[PDB]
């Protein structure tokens, strides 16, 4: 019945840095407080139980401490694989309450994207729809501007991008921009351009093809 | 070696019912406090139901009266029977062991996605992403409902250097996705690259060979 207020909501730190994650309770829970690690698309993985006690199998770098209302999870020296959300939770009074989580991002050095472009397939053209896919591969940071030009004309409101979850090995993101237009629109115009602005580039990079 | 397998997850109509199974190993369900935990997409973890060692059952006020947590002592399998399902119930469901004193949720099931929507199932189209020093090639899994699709390469052989992007929801009401995998350019001629798209809700299972254009 006691709400938990985890802080900070997000933490971005480089490999080898100490990470300190806080969990605050509106009402005492004495020592009944737990810690879990969840990576993208996986089950949670318990870390600490009873505020201070490391759970079986959990490496040396994770630790816990606290009693009363203020609690602390620490990762002594961050690893590229520690990219995850981290949850606190209390079990004193009913109902059982979890914390909202702390998202941990790994802050590597600037990596420029590799840019590819993909003309819609012949299989797809039979249906009457044309998807033009631009790929920004292995870049950091996440912030990247993608611009669609068709015969040097700016596209607007016909593109959707998605970003992969951080790569647990090299900490980079990849980005997929798909331009969606009709079969007829794709054949009235000739040149298909994907322009990319990123911190890692000294100038914007345009990848393009002729239909 | 504790192993918790889950089954039952998928698409159900609002108002409908759905049962989930969590087969156990390495301990005894009967004597342990057991739990169902759910997680809505893009959100935190919500406790659903606890079943005590003594048989007492406690539920979150959200599921109270609609869900029954029950244990099958003989089978080792554990169940969550859901009723009166709503969109708010869409979530990945987890079975996990609850400690009575102050202990641990030590083991967890892999989780099983439950989608509560009245929209009909639609199988995806699988279009090739044509490769043209280093080559990028993929498959476009377009127009499907609901999630998920499992995209593999070469029957789970080509697992290294693959990016299968999180699915975006198109205005149409259907999901779309792309899956890329960078490969040595020298192996374009010899090694053939095939994506395997499996979508359980529509029972679709497309194999698509991708060749350079």
């Amino acid at each position: 019945e006691i709400v938990l207020t985890q802080s900070p909501a997000t933490l971005s730190l480089s490999p080898g840095e100490r990470a300190t994650l806080s969990c605050r309770a509106s009402q005492s829970v004495s020592s009944y407080l737990a810690w879990y690690q969840q990576k993208p698309g996986q089950a949670p993985r318990l870390l600490i139980y009873d505020a201070s006690n490391r759970a079986t199998g959990i490496p040396a770098r994770f630790s816990g401490s606290g009693s009363g209302t203020d609690f602390t999870l620490t990762i002594s020296s961050l690893e590229p694989e520690d990219f995850a959300v981290y949850y606190c939770q209390q079990r004193s009074n009913w109902p059982l309450t979890f914390g909202q989580g702390t998202k941990v991002e790994i802050k590597r050095t600037v990596a420029a994207p590799s840019v590819f472009i993909f003309p819609p397939s012949d299989e797809q053209l039979k249906s009457g729809t044309a998807s033009v896919v631009c790929l920004l591969n292995n870049f950091y940071p996440r912030e990247a501007k993608v611009q669609w030009k068709v015969d040097n004309a700016l596209q607007s409101g016909n593109s959707q991008e998605s970003v992969t979850e951080q790569d647990s090995k090299d900490s980079t993101y990849s980005l997929s921009s798909t331009l969606t237009l009709s079969k007829a629109d794709y054949e009235k115009h000739k040149v298909y351009a994907c322009e990319v602005t990123h911190q890692g580039l000294s100038s914007p990079v345009t990848k393009s093809f002729n239909r | 070696e504790v192993q918790l397998v889950e089954t039952g997850g998928g698409l159900i109509q609002p108002g409908g019912s759905l049962r989930l199974s969590c087969a156990a190993s390495g301990f005894t369900v009967s004597s342990n406090y057991m739990s169902w935990v759910r997680q809505a997409p893009g959100k935190g973890l919500e406790w659903v139901s606890v079943i005590y060692s003594g048989g007492s059952t406690y539920y979150a006020d959200s599921v109270k009266g609609r869900f029954t947590i029950s244990r099958d002592n003989s089978k080792n399998t554990l169940y969550l029977q859901m009723n009166s399902l709503r969109a708010e119930d869409t979530a990945v469901y987890y079975c996990a062991r609850y400690d009575g004193i102050y202990g641990e949720l030590d083991f967890w099931g892999q989780g099983t996605l439950v989608t509560v929507s009245s929209a009909s199932t639609k199988g995806p189209s699988v279009f090739p992403l044509a490769p043209s020093g280093t080559a990028a090639l993929g498959c476009l899994v377009k127009d499907y409902f609901p999630e998920p699709v499992t995209v593999s390469w070469n029957s789970g052989a080509l697992t290294s250097g693959v990016h299968t992007f999180p699915a975006v929801l198109q205005s149409s009401g259907l999901y779309s996705l792309s899956s890329v995998v960078t490969v040595p350019s020298s192996s374009l001629g010899t090694q053939t690259y095939i994506c395997n798209v499996n979508h359980k809700p529509s029972n679709t299972k497309v194999d698509k060979k991708v060749e350079p254009k």
